[PDB]
């Protein structure tokens, strides 16, 4: 099993509600990877695991390198993504165009479908979690929210995802299958090509959800009939109506629709496509593509509590140590 | 900070 002893502690690249990812370098070999970083005390582990495995042999998904543990936090060594997020490179942005956006949405949905016909669901599909590489393509991270073990015709109950991109199935209680990660991708269309949440322009979470639920999207007058078609498809609030949504028919119909035309999608999957952007790796490791609000944090791990680390079941994390065999 | 898009961290219950 790796440990903390056999990894250089770089730089701090993110954080979120789960984890802290930092920039580290395998000490033995220089190669440079990132590390998620779980608390024990907020935490699943066989299905965030096993994900991290199955996107290993793909693409447009961030892979697995080793997993390893602490007294009081877990570790995941992943692939490094030096050119950053969707959310920093649409802040900077502010808005896509619709040819950019077709990119990267296409790349996105052949990802999902992967994770669709392998019985997963991403069900956390954000701007936060695409990640932009050196060459302009895109990788999805972060498996938290991901559900395991769907067999044709299976649906979940679990109320998560981010508050923005929930679909309103999970809103209204009801079962769901694949069809909350085809609205996320809507939401995040949305987000692309319109330039702001479709959602942000009982009081105050909750606001936004009966938003979700009860307010109409207003495609601006801007957008193509295409994009329009495409994100009112993907925004419908049936599932059963929902582009993406339609059994056996599912991905043939999100590659038929109008914007995702003239689009080669077997040239895709290979990575053929010339990305639309193409990152700006300035800095040590490419980390001006990343927000200066976490690599200005001091690089450390926080010290421990022993009174409260004392009270984690270490008997549900037995065989979290784990390598990659290439 | 005020920014276009702002960070969610997602939820679970
Ligand atoms: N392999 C990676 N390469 C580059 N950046 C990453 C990688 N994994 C995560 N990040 C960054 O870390 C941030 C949060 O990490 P994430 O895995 O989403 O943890 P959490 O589940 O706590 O949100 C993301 O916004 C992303 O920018
Ligand atoms: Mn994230
Ligand atoms: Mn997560
Ligand atoms: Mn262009």
């Amino acid at each position: 099993s790796l440990g903390l002893q056999d990894f250089d502690l770089l730089r701090v690249i993110g954080r979120g509600s789960y984890a802290k990812v930092l920039l580290v370098r395998l000490k033995k070999t220089d190669r440079i990877y990132a590390m998620k970083v779980v608390k024990k005390e907020l935490v699943w582990v066989q299905t965030e695991k096993h994900v991290f495995e199955q996107a290993s042999n793909h693409p447009f998904l961030v892979g697995l390198h080793s997993c390893f543990q602490t007294e009081s936090r877990l570790f995941f060594v992943i692939e490094y993504v030096n050119g950053g997020d969707l959310m920093f490179h649409m802040q900077r942005q502010r808005k896509l165009p619709e040819e950019h956006a077709r990119f990267y949405s296409a790349e996105i949905s052949l990802a999902l479908n992967y994770l669709h016909e392998r019985g997963i669901i991403y069900r956390d599909l954000k701007l936060d979690n695409v990640l932009l590489d050196s060459e302009g393509h895109i990788k999805l991270t972060d498996y938290g929210m991901c559900k395991e073990g769907l067999r044709p015709g299976d649906t979940t109950s679990t109320f998560c995802g981010t508050p923005n991109y929930i679909a309103p199935e999970i809103l209204r209680g009801e079962d769901y299958g694949f069809s909350v990660d085809w609205w996320a991708l809507g939401v995040l269309m949305f987000e692309m090509m319109a330039g702001r949440s479709p959602f942000d322009i009982q009081n105050t979470e909750d606001y936004l959800f009966q938003v979700i639920l009860e307010k109409q999207i207003r495609i601006p007058r801007s957008l193509s009939v295409k994009a329009a078609s495409v994100l009112k498809s993907f925004l419908n609030k049936d599932p059963k109506e929902r582009l993406g949504c339609h059994p056996q028919t599912g991905f043939a119909d999100i590659q038929g629709h109008p914007f995702f035309r003239n689009v080669d999608w077997d040239m895709m999957e290979q990575k053929q496509v010339v990305p639309p952007f193409k990152p700006n790796i300035s800095g040590e490791f490419g980390l001006d593509n990343f927000d200066s609000q976490f690599t200005n944090e001091p690089v450390q791990l926080t010290p421990d509590d022993d009174d409260i680390v004392r009270k984690i079941d270490q008997s549900e994390f037995e065989g979290f140590e784990y390598i990659n065999p290439l | 900070r005020m920014r276009p898009f702002k960070r969610q961290g997602s939820v679970r219950r």
